[PDB]
């Protein structure tokens, strides 16, 4: 446990490999009200949506919009 | 003229004109600080423009309130920790 | 160990904005005031 | 770095079954043979953070201690994974020169050939 960070190679047997499925890696968020695109990054295991929007021109003004999330335009891997 | 002063008048565009008796003496109010919590070790900064009571420091050390999961892992800073 | 998640995004579609006269809308008008007014033969704010 | 020691010698003050040895003796220096039984698995341990900040192009110092290693009841001070430090500039983490020592816990049970006839066993921990 002191080579941690470093480069290395190993050698061994491949043993109960999974299956291929995408990990979300950034997620788009549509405004619908100003017009703007939000983009959450996460490296956790899990996380959580986010609140009704954190745009620069939703903000300073009394209604707010609400967003949702968006397929297409997130990145995956 | 100083003598009416409805209330109608209050928190209204309002001019005057009169006789300045006399000053005080300068105090300061603050408007940027950076703070720390005294178990935590959490800092943030404040800001404020309407300093014109209006607010004061915070009663939680807000290092839980965190969206990271080793962060959040890792207590009490309560009560009132904030040290200027 | 991680770092924090962050947070940014850019208005693209420019959709839903009614003329409200409201938080924003006021804040554009005086950008058209100091910059852009001038009296006779002078602009003074912008020289202020 | 530790220095550490070992201890060795046969002394017969607290040489004595793990089987009669709890709440008796306690903070003392106890000789106990017996049988390795369910090892854990090994684990490294993190103890000092290093962090990048990227404007001001320095790195910084965090050190984070548990109550096991030190023998004495010591004031226990948390402190979180920093994050946004001084002014404003992202603490980017680094790995590598960030130190780190393995860990391991395990289980020992009594010397069966010491064992009455038939009974439960009972047993300890000890972390390594």
């Amino acid at each position: 446990g002191d080579f941690l960070g470093q480069l290395i190679t190993v050698r061994g047997i491949i043993t109960r490999v999974s299956d291929v499925k995408p990990a979300v890696e950034v997620i788009a968020y549509t405004c619908d009200q100003c017009g703007y695109e939000v983009f959450q990054e996460v490296n956790s295991r899990t996380f959580t949506p986010l609140s009704e929007c954190t745009s620069e021109e939703c903000s300073q003004n009394q209604t707010k919009g609400q967003l949702f999330m968006s397929t297409r335009a997130s990145k995956f891997s | 003229p100083l003598r009416d002063l409805d209330s109608e008048h209050v928190s209204k565009i309002v001019r005057l004109s009169g006789i300045i008796i006399s000053t005080s003496v300068l105090s300061s109010r603050a408007t940027y600080l950076s703070i720390m919590c005294r178990n935590c070790r959490h800092t943030t900064s404040i800001t404020i423009n309407n300093f014109n009571n209006t607010v004061s420091l915070p009663r939680s050390c807000l290092s839980t309130i965190e969206s990271e999961s080793s962060m959040a892992n890792e207590k009490n800073c309560g009560p009132d920790p904030y040290i200027i | 160990s991680f770092d924090r998640p962050e947070i940014y995004s850019a208005p693209v579609l420019q959709g839903e904005s009614p003329n409200d006269d409201d938080n924003t809308e006021i804040i554009k008008s005086f950008k058209n005031f100091i910059l852009e007014f001038r009296l006779d033969s002078q602009f003074i704010y912008r020289d202020q | 770095h530790p220095w550490k020691l070992s201890f060795k010698g046969s002394f017969g003050a607290h040489a004595l079954s793990p089987r009669t040895l709890t709440a008796q003796h306690l903070n003392k220096l106890v000789s106990v043979e017996g049988i390795v039984t369910k090892t854990s698995l090994v684990r490294p341990k993190l103890i000092r953070s290093v962090h990048y900040a990227a404007k001001t192009g320095r790195f910084h110092y965090r050190d984070y201690t548990d109550a096991t290693t030190t023998l004495t009841t010591r004031i226990p001070t948390p402190a979180i994974y920093p994050t946004e430090d001084t002014e404003g500039n992202k603490l980017t983490t680094e790995y590598g020169y960030s130190t780190f020592i393995d860990h391991q816990r395990i289980t020992v049970q009594e010397m069966p050939e010491m064992a009455p006839a038939g009974q439960l066993p009972r047993s300890i921990d000890v972390i390594l």
